[PDB]
Protein backbone atom coordinates (compact mmCIF):
# COMPACT_ATOMS: atom_id res chain seq x y z
CA UNK A 1 0.00 0.00 0.00
CA UNK A 2 3.01 2.62 -0.51
CA UNK A 3 2.12 5.37 -2.74
CA UNK A 4 4.03 8.32 -3.59
CA UNK A 5 1.41 11.24 -5.66
CA UNK A 6 3.12 14.20 -7.48
CA UNK A 7 1.94 17.98 -8.15
CA UNK A 8 0.50 18.21 -12.16
CA UNK A 9 2.71 18.49 -15.13
CA UNK A 10 3.84 22.39 -15.19
CA UNK A 11 5.59 24.85 -17.97
CA UNK A 12 8.21 27.10 -16.72
CA UNK A 13 10.00 30.04 -18.69
CA UNK A 14 13.80 29.73 -18.88
CA UNK A 15 15.53 31.11 -15.89
CA UNK A 16 12.79 30.72 -13.78
CA UNK A 17 12.39 27.75 -10.62
CA UNK A 18 10.43 24.99 -10.48
CA UNK A 19 8.89 23.38 -7.02
CA UNK A 20 7.31 19.93 -7.62
CA UNK A 21 5.88 18.13 -4.65
CA UNK A 22 5.61 14.35 -3.23
CA UNK A 23 3.40 13.45 -0.93
CA UNK A 24 3.84 9.65 0.60
CA UNK A 25 1.79 7.32 1.98
CA UNK A 26 0.85 3.82 3.25
CA UNK A 27 4.23 4.00 5.20
CA UNK A 28 6.03 5.41 8.03
CA UNK A 29 7.31 8.84 6.40
CA UNK A 30 10.07 9.29 8.21
CA UNK A 31 11.48 5.39 7.75
CA UNK A 32 12.89 5.68 4.30
CA UNK A 33 14.65 8.44 2.49
CA UNK A 34 13.36 10.16 -0.48
CA UNK A 35 15.34 10.66 -4.23
CA UNK A 36 14.36 12.37 -7.15
CA UNK A 37 15.38 11.40 -10.66
CA UNK A 38 14.86 12.69 -13.84
CA UNK A 39 14.27 11.39 -17.41
CA UNK A 40 14.52 13.60 -20.67
CA UNK A 41 11.34 12.27 -23.26
CA UNK A 42 12.68 9.03 -24.50
CA UNK A 43 15.82 9.04 -22.66
CA UNK A 44 17.42 7.10 -19.63
CA UNK A 45 17.08 7.51 -16.07
CA UNK A 46 19.39 10.33 -14.34
CA UNK A 47 19.85 10.07 -10.44
CA UNK A 48 19.39 14.04 -8.93
CA UNK A 49 19.82 13.60 -5.00
CA UNK A 50 18.58 12.49 -2.45
CA UNK A 51 17.19 13.35 1.22
CA UNK A 52 17.17 11.46 4.60
CA UNK A 53 13.69 12.82 6.14
CA UNK A 54 14.40 11.35 9.33
CA UNK A 55 17.59 13.41 10.03
CA UNK A 56 17.55 16.21 7.02
CA UNK A 57 21.10 14.59 5.36
CA UNK A 58 21.12 15.77 1.75
CA UNK A 59 23.29 14.69 -1.14
CA UNK A 60 22.99 16.38 -4.86
CA UNK A 61 24.02 15.21 -8.11
CA UNK A 62 27.46 17.19 -9.18
CA UNK A 63 25.96 17.80 -12.70
CA UNK A 64 22.94 20.07 -11.58
CA UNK A 65 26.10 22.43 -10.52
CA UNK A 66 24.12 23.21 -7.04
CA UNK A 67 20.85 24.53 -8.92
CA UNK A 68 18.77 21.67 -6.58
CA UNK A 69 17.10 21.96 -3.16
CA UNK A 70 15.30 19.20 -1.31
CA UNK A 71 12.81 19.58 1.69
CA UNK A 72 10.17 17.86 3.22
CA UNK A 73 7.48 18.40 5.56
CA UNK A 74 6.85 15.33 7.97
CA UNK A 75 3.43 17.03 9.16
CA UNK A 76 1.73 16.84 5.64
CA UNK A 77 4.09 13.71 4.97
CA UNK A 78 5.27 15.50 1.42
CA UNK A 79 8.95 15.51 -0.09
CA UNK A 80 9.42 18.75 -2.13
CA UNK A 81 12.49 19.37 -5.10
CA UNK A 82 13.52 23.04 -6.07
CA UNK A 83 15.21 23.31 -9.30
CA UNK A 84 17.12 26.57 -9.97
CA UNK A 85 17.53 28.81 -12.90
CA UNK A 86 16.11 26.62 -15.33
CA UNK A 87 16.99 25.84 -19.12
CA UNK A 88 15.53 23.97 -21.71
CA UNK A 89 17.54 21.10 -21.46
CA UNK A 90 15.46 20.52 -17.76
CA UNK A 91 13.03 19.99 -19.62
CA UNK A 92 12.07 15.95 -18.39
CA UNK A 93 9.55 14.24 -16.27
CA UNK A 94 10.85 14.12 -12.31
CA UNK A 95 10.25 11.48 -10.17
CA UNK A 96 10.30 11.14 -6.61
CA UNK A 97 11.15 7.81 -5.19
CA UNK A 98 11.49 6.06 -1.90
CA UNK A 99 15.11 5.03 -0.81
CA UNK A 100 16.46 2.98 1.53
CA UNK A 101 19.62 0.52 1.85
CA UNK A 102 18.37 -2.49 1.43
CA UNK A 103 15.53 -1.81 -1.10
CA UNK A 104 17.23 0.66 -2.93
CA UNK A 105 14.96 2.92 -4.88
CA UNK A 106 11.80 0.86 -4.85
CA UNK A 107 8.25 2.69 -5.26
CA UNK A 108 8.14 5.76 -7.24
CA UNK A 109 6.04 8.67 -7.89
CA UNK A 110 3.74 8.84 -11.03
CA UNK A 111 6.22 11.80 -12.32
CA UNK A 112 5.97 15.00 -13.23
CA UNK A 113 6.17 16.33 -16.60
CA UNK A 114 8.30 20.31 -16.62
CA UNK A 115 8.11 21.43 -19.81
CA UNK A 116 10.89 24.59 -19.67
CA UNK A 117 9.81 26.86 -22.75
CA UNK A 118 9.39 31.00 -23.21
CA UNK A 119 6.19 29.81 -25.17
CA UNK A 120 2.80 30.02 -22.81
CA UNK A 121 0.46 27.32 -22.11
CA UNK A 122 -2.43 27.02 -24.12
CA UNK A 123 -5.49 25.04 -24.65
CA UNK A 124 -6.34 22.47 -27.09
CA UNK A 125 -9.21 22.69 -29.48
CA UNK A 126 -11.24 19.71 -29.53
CA UNK A 127 -13.29 18.49 -32.99
CA UNK A 128 -15.15 15.61 -33.26
CA UNK A 129 -14.49 12.95 -35.58
CA UNK A 130 -17.75 11.47 -36.50
CA UNK A 131 -19.08 7.98 -37.32
CA UNK A 132 -20.47 7.76 -40.84
CA UNK A 133 -21.36 4.99 -43.77
CA UNK A 134 -17.67 5.97 -44.65
CA UNK A 135 -16.28 5.36 -41.10
CA UNK A 136 -17.91 1.48 -40.80
CA UNK A 137 -16.19 -1.67 -41.67
CA UNK A 138 -18.40 -4.41 -41.64
CA UNK A 139 -20.38 -4.15 -38.01
CA UNK A 140 -17.86 -2.19 -36.37
CA UNK A 141 -17.59 1.70 -36.75
CA UNK A 142 -14.80 4.32 -35.40
CA UNK A 143 -15.07 8.08 -34.40
CA UNK A 144 -13.18 9.85 -32.25
CA UNK A 145 -11.94 13.16 -31.59
CA UNK A 146 -9.11 15.19 -32.53
CA UNK A 147 -7.42 17.38 -29.77
CA UNK A 148 -5.91 20.33 -31.71
CA UNK A 149 -2.86 23.00 -31.19
CA UNK A 150 -2.16 22.66 -27.10
CA UNK A 151 1.32 23.59 -25.25
CA UNK A 152 2.73 21.86 -23.71
CA UNK A 153 1.98 18.08 -22.47
CA UNK A 154 0.25 16.02 -21.41
CA UNK A 155 -3.49 15.80 -22.27
CA UNK A 156 -5.29 12.90 -21.35
CA UNK A 157 -8.53 11.61 -22.96
CA UNK A 158 -11.49 9.44 -21.77
CA UNK A 159 -14.59 8.49 -23.02
CA UNK A 160 -18.01 8.77 -21.39
CA UNK A 161 -16.41 9.37 -18.26
CA UNK A 162 -14.60 6.38 -17.66
CA UNK A 163 -17.15 4.02 -18.05
CA UNK A 164 -16.46 3.55 -22.74
CA UNK A 165 -12.56 1.69 -22.49
CA UNK A 166 -12.80 -1.58 -24.51
CA UNK A 167 -11.80 -0.37 -28.38
CA UNK A 168 -10.53 3.09 -27.41
CA UNK A 169 -7.13 4.23 -28.56
CA UNK A 170 -5.64 7.50 -27.61
CA UNK A 171 -2.61 8.26 -30.18
CA UNK A 172 1.10 9.79 -28.98
CA UNK A 173 0.83 13.75 -29.62
CA UNK A 174 2.78 15.02 -32.55
CA UNK A 175 4.81 18.28 -31.90
CA UNK A 176 3.85 20.56 -35.60
CA UNK A 177 5.71 23.59 -36.90
CA UNK A 178 4.02 25.84 -34.74
CA UNK A 179 5.32 24.16 -31.81
CA UNK A 180 2.17 23.08 -30.40
CA UNK A 181 1.06 19.51 -30.11
CA UNK A 182 -1.87 17.89 -31.43
CA UNK A 183 -3.46 14.43 -31.53
CA UNK A 184 -6.45 12.21 -31.43
CA UNK A 185 -8.21 9.51 -29.88
CA UNK A 186 -10.44 7.04 -31.72
CA UNK A 187 -13.10 4.05 -30.16
CA UNK A 188 -14.35 1.23 -32.81
CA UNK A 189 -17.70 0.10 -31.30
CA UNK A 190 -20.51 -1.74 -32.70
CA UNK A 191 -22.51 -0.13 -35.96
CA UNK A 192 -26.06 -1.48 -34.09
CA UNK A 193 -25.07 0.81 -31.35
CA UNK A 194 -24.89 4.66 -33.17
CA UNK A 195 -28.42 4.50 -32.42
CA UNK A 196 -29.20 4.57 -28.86
CA UNK A 197 -25.53 4.95 -27.58
CA UNK A 198 -23.74 8.47 -26.95
CA UNK A 199 -20.62 9.20 -27.13
CA UNK A 200 -18.53 12.12 -25.53
CA UNK A 201 -14.80 12.50 -25.23
CA UNK A 202 -13.63 14.06 -21.93
CA UNK A 203 -10.33 15.95 -22.70
CA UNK A 204 -8.14 17.14 -20.26
CA UNK A 205 -5.44 19.82 -19.94
CA UNK A 206 -3.77 20.29 -16.82
CA UNK A 207 -1.44 22.69 -17.92
CA UNK A 208 -3.69 25.37 -18.98
CA UNK A 209 -6.46 24.16 -16.16
CA UNK A 210 -9.02 23.38 -19.12
CA UNK A 211 -11.07 20.99 -19.76
CA UNK A 212 -13.47 20.08 -22.97
CA UNK A 213 -16.36 17.37 -22.91
CA UNK A 214 -17.01 17.08 -26.69
CA UNK A 215 -20.31 14.87 -27.76
CA UNK A 216 -19.51 12.77 -31.17
CA UNK A 217 -22.56 12.47 -32.96
CA UNK A 218 -23.68 11.03 -36.08
CA UNK A 219 -22.82 13.28 -39.67
CA UNK B 1 26.13 10.10 -19.22
CA UNK B 2 25.52 6.24 -17.78
CA UNK B 3 27.45 4.89 -15.71
CA UNK B 4 26.72 1.18 -16.04
CA UNK B 5 26.64 -0.08 -19.13
CA UNK B 6 24.00 -2.33 -20.83
CA UNK B 7 22.89 -2.89 -24.44
CA UNK B 8 20.16 -0.65 -26.11
CA UNK B 9 18.22 -3.92 -26.75
CA UNK B 10 17.48 -7.05 -26.53
CA UNK B 11 14.90 -9.76 -28.32
CA UNK B 12 13.41 -12.86 -28.23
CA UNK B 13 10.13 -14.68 -29.33
CA UNK B 14 7.77 -16.44 -26.68
CA UNK B 15 8.76 -19.01 -24.21
CA UNK B 16 12.60 -17.79 -24.68
CA UNK B 17 14.53 -17.11 -21.70
CA UNK B 18 16.24 -13.42 -22.44
CA UNK B 19 19.17 -12.06 -20.50
CA UNK B 20 20.65 -8.07 -20.09
CA UNK B 21 24.01 -7.80 -19.24
CA UNK B 22 24.81 -4.67 -16.55
CA UNK B 23 28.60 -3.80 -16.67
CA UNK B 24 30.58 -1.30 -14.25
CA UNK B 25 33.47 -1.72 -11.57
CA UNK B 26 34.60 -2.78 -8.45
CA UNK B 27 32.97 0.55 -6.80
CA UNK B 28 29.64 0.10 -7.69
CA UNK B 29 28.41 -3.62 -8.96
CA UNK B 30 31.16 -4.84 -7.53
CA UNK B 31 31.17 -4.20 -4.11
CA UNK B 32 27.27 -3.03 -4.03
CA UNK B 33 23.71 -4.19 -4.35
CA UNK B 34 22.10 -4.18 -7.86
CA UNK B 35 18.73 -3.15 -9.12
CA UNK B 36 16.27 -4.03 -11.96
CA UNK B 37 13.73 -1.86 -12.62
CA UNK B 38 10.97 -2.12 -15.38
CA UNK B 39 9.47 1.14 -17.27
CA UNK B 40 6.72 1.29 -19.93
CA UNK B 41 5.88 3.64 -21.84
CA UNK B 42 3.98 6.85 -20.13
CA UNK B 43 4.38 5.14 -16.57
CA UNK B 44 7.13 5.02 -13.71
CA UNK B 45 9.95 2.71 -13.54
CA UNK B 46 8.94 0.01 -11.36
CA UNK B 47 11.39 -2.24 -9.57
CA UNK B 48 11.75 -5.86 -10.63
CA UNK B 49 14.83 -6.96 -8.20
CA UNK B 50 16.69 -5.65 -5.52
CA UNK B 51 19.34 -6.60 -3.66
CA UNK B 52 21.32 -8.36 -6.74
CA UNK B 53 18.40 -11.13 -6.63
CA UNK B 54 15.25 -10.74 -4.43
CA UNK B 55 12.01 -10.17 -5.76
CA UNK B 56 9.86 -7.87 -4.40
CA UNK B 57 6.04 -7.88 -3.65
CA UNK B 58 4.35 -8.89 -7.19
CA UNK B 59 7.13 -9.65 -9.25
CA UNK B 60 7.12 -13.25 -10.40
CA UNK B 61 9.84 -15.63 -10.42
CA UNK B 62 10.39 -15.87 -13.56
CA UNK B 63 11.79 -12.80 -13.30
CA UNK B 64 15.34 -13.72 -12.06
CA UNK B 65 18.74 -10.96 -11.29
CA UNK B 66 22.25 -12.34 -10.74
CA UNK B 67 25.69 -10.84 -10.35
CA UNK B 68 28.96 -12.22 -11.04
CA UNK B 69 32.40 -9.65 -10.31
CA UNK B 70 31.63 -6.22 -11.78
CA UNK B 71 28.34 -7.53 -13.71
CA UNK B 72 25.22 -8.00 -13.15
CA UNK B 73 22.42 -9.80 -15.43
CA UNK B 74 18.40 -9.72 -15.42
CA UNK B 75 17.21 -12.96 -17.01
CA UNK B 76 13.37 -12.78 -18.43
CA UNK B 77 12.31 -16.59 -18.46
CA UNK B 78 9.09 -17.07 -20.19
CA UNK B 79 8.97 -14.30 -22.14
CA UNK B 80 5.84 -12.98 -23.76
CA UNK B 81 4.13 -10.16 -25.32
CA UNK B 82 3.67 -8.19 -22.07
CA UNK B 83 7.35 -8.40 -21.22
CA UNK B 84 8.05 -5.12 -24.04
CA UNK B 85 9.68 -2.51 -21.90
CA UNK B 86 12.68 -0.64 -20.97
CA UNK B 87 14.68 -2.14 -17.98
CA UNK B 88 17.41 -0.51 -16.21
CA UNK B 89 19.85 -1.97 -14.18
CA UNK B 90 21.30 0.38 -11.20
CA UNK B 91 23.50 0.28 -8.49
CA UNK B 92 25.38 1.98 -5.30
CA UNK B 93 28.63 3.03 -6.15
CA UNK B 94 31.69 3.73 -3.73
CA UNK B 95 33.22 6.16 -5.99
CA UNK B 96 32.87 9.84 -7.04
CA UNK B 97 30.14 9.13 -9.68
CA UNK B 98 28.31 7.22 -6.77
CA UNK B 99 26.10 7.23 -4.34
CA UNK B 100 23.87 6.23 -6.89
CA UNK B 101 24.17 5.00 -10.28
CA UNK B 102 21.94 3.55 -13.34
CA UNK B 103 22.65 1.92 -16.60
CA UNK B 104 21.33 3.26 -20.06
CA UNK B 105 18.23 0.95 -20.29
CA UNK B 106 17.57 -1.98 -22.62
CA UNK B 107 14.61 -1.84 -24.99
CA UNK B 108 12.99 -5.52 -24.92
CA UNK B 109 11.41 -6.84 -28.06
CA UNK B 110 8.97 -9.60 -28.57
CA UNK B 111 9.12 -11.21 -32.19
CA UNK B 112 7.40 -13.83 -33.64
CA UNK B 113 4.05 -12.44 -33.02
CA UNK B 114 1.20 -13.08 -35.99
CA UNK B 115 1.82 -10.84 -38.37
CA UNK B 116 -1.24 -8.35 -39.58
CA UNK B 117 -2.24 -6.27 -42.22
CA UNK B 118 -2.93 -2.54 -41.05
CA UNK B 119 -6.78 -1.45 -40.72
CA UNK B 120 -7.09 2.18 -42.09
CA UNK B 121 -10.18 4.59 -41.73
CA UNK B 122 -9.74 8.42 -42.61
CA UNK B 123 -11.77 11.28 -41.60
CA UNK B 124 -12.49 14.62 -43.20
CA UNK B 125 -12.18 17.52 -41.76
CA UNK B 126 -15.04 18.05 -39.19
CA UNK B 127 -17.60 20.81 -39.86
CA UNK B 128 -16.70 22.68 -36.38
CA UNK B 129 -13.39 23.00 -37.88
CA UNK B 130 -14.37 23.88 -41.24
CA UNK B 131 -16.20 26.48 -39.66
CA UNK B 132 -13.14 27.67 -37.84
CA UNK B 133 -11.96 28.02 -41.46
CA UNK B 134 -8.87 25.18 -41.08
CA UNK B 135 -9.20 21.73 -41.96
CA UNK B 136 -7.31 18.66 -40.83
CA UNK B 137 -7.72 14.95 -42.47
CA UNK B 138 -7.41 12.37 -39.88
CA UNK B 139 -5.65 9.17 -41.06
CA UNK B 140 -5.56 6.23 -38.11
CA UNK B 141 -4.14 3.20 -39.41
CA UNK B 142 -4.44 0.20 -36.55
CA UNK B 143 -4.13 -3.50 -35.91
CA UNK B 144 -1.02 -4.05 -37.43
CA UNK B 145 2.57 -6.06 -36.57
CA UNK B 146 4.84 -5.52 -36.92
CA UNK B 147 4.81 -2.08 -36.00
CA UNK B 148 6.28 0.09 -38.75
CA UNK B 149 4.57 2.05 -41.39
CA UNK B 150 4.91 4.60 -44.05
CA UNK B 151 2.29 7.15 -45.11
CA UNK B 152 1.72 8.98 -47.80
CA UNK B 153 -1.19 11.35 -49.04
CA UNK B 154 -2.39 12.55 -52.65
CA UNK B 155 -5.12 15.05 -53.71
CA UNK B 156 -7.06 13.60 -56.22
CA UNK B 157 -4.28 11.33 -57.72
CA UNK B 158 -1.32 13.75 -57.34
CA UNK B 159 0.93 13.39 -53.99
CA UNK B 160 1.05 16.06 -51.71
CA UNK B 161 4.42 16.52 -49.65
CA UNK B 162 3.81 19.61 -47.46
CA UNK B 163 1.51 20.13 -44.32
CA UNK B 164 1.75 15.96 -43.39
CA UNK B 165 2.58 15.09 -39.64
CA UNK B 166 3.11 11.62 -39.07
CA UNK B 167 3.56 9.27 -35.72
CA UNK B 168 5.58 6.92 -34.80
CA UNK B 169 3.50 3.06 -34.25
CA UNK B 170 3.00 2.52 -30.67
CA UNK B 171 1.31 0.07 -28.99
CA UNK B 172 -2.84 -0.90 -28.98
CA UNK B 173 -4.80 -2.54 -25.37
CA UNK B 174 -4.54 -5.92 -27.93
CA UNK B 175 -0.74 -5.94 -28.13
CA UNK B 176 -0.94 -4.79 -31.94
CA UNK B 177 0.06 -1.66 -33.09
CA UNK B 178 -1.64 1.87 -34.27
CA UNK B 179 -0.29 4.93 -35.72
CA UNK B 180 -1.59 8.34 -37.02
CA UNK B 181 -1.37 10.87 -39.94
CA UNK B 182 -2.07 14.15 -40.30
CA UNK B 183 -3.00 16.42 -43.81
CA UNK B 184 -3.42 19.93 -42.90
CA UNK B 185 -5.56 22.10 -45.75
CA UNK B 186 -7.28 25.20 -46.20
CA UNK B 187 -11.48 24.32 -46.64
CA UNK B 188 -10.82 25.80 -50.44
CA UNK B 189 -8.53 23.43 -50.62
CA UNK B 190 -10.51 20.43 -48.85
CA UNK B 191 -13.43 21.56 -51.39
CA UNK B 192 -11.30 21.73 -54.77
CA UNK B 193 -10.38 18.58 -55.03
CA UNK B 194 -12.38 15.58 -55.97
CA UNK B 195 -10.77 13.68 -53.22
CA UNK B 196 -7.95 12.76 -51.08
CA UNK B 197 -6.17 9.70 -50.20
CA UNK B 198 -3.96 7.89 -47.59
CA UNK B 199 -1.66 5.54 -48.51
CA UNK B 200 -0.23 3.15 -46.18
CA UNK B 201 2.13 0.92 -46.85
CA UNK B 202 3.39 -2.23 -44.43
CA UNK B 203 5.56 -4.73 -45.55
CA UNK B 204 5.24 -4.07 -48.96
CA UNK B 205 1.78 -3.95 -49.81
CA UNK B 206 -0.54 -1.06 -49.32
CA UNK B 207 -3.86 0.41 -48.18
CA UNK B 208 -5.56 3.18 -49.80
CA UNK B 209 -8.30 5.14 -47.93
CA UNK B 210 -9.91 7.83 -50.27
CA UNK B 211 -12.37 10.36 -49.00
CA UNK B 212 -14.23 13.15 -50.99
CA UNK B 213 -15.76 16.55 -50.02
Amino acid sequence: QVQLVQSGAEVKKPGASVKVSCKASGYIFTSHGISWVRQAPGQGLEWMGWISVYNGYTNYAQNLQGRVTMTTDTSTSTAYMELRSLRSDDTAVYFCARASQIRGVDYWGQGTLVTVSSASTKGPSVFPLAPSSKSTSGGTAALGCLVKDYFPEPVTVSWNSGALTSGVHTFPAVLQSSGLYSLSSVVTVPSSSLGTQTYICNVNHKPSNTKVDKRVEPK
Amino acid sequence: QSVLTQPPSASGTPGQRVTISCSGSSSNIGSNYVYWYQQFPGTAPKLLIYGNNQRPSGVPDRFSGSKSGTSASLAISGLRSEDEADYYCAAWDDSLSGPWVFGGGTQVTVLGQPKAAPSVTLFPPSSEELQANKATLVCLISDFYPGAVTVAWKADSSPVKAGVETTTPSKQSNNKYAASSYLSLTPEQWKSHRSYSCQVTHEGSTVEKTVAP
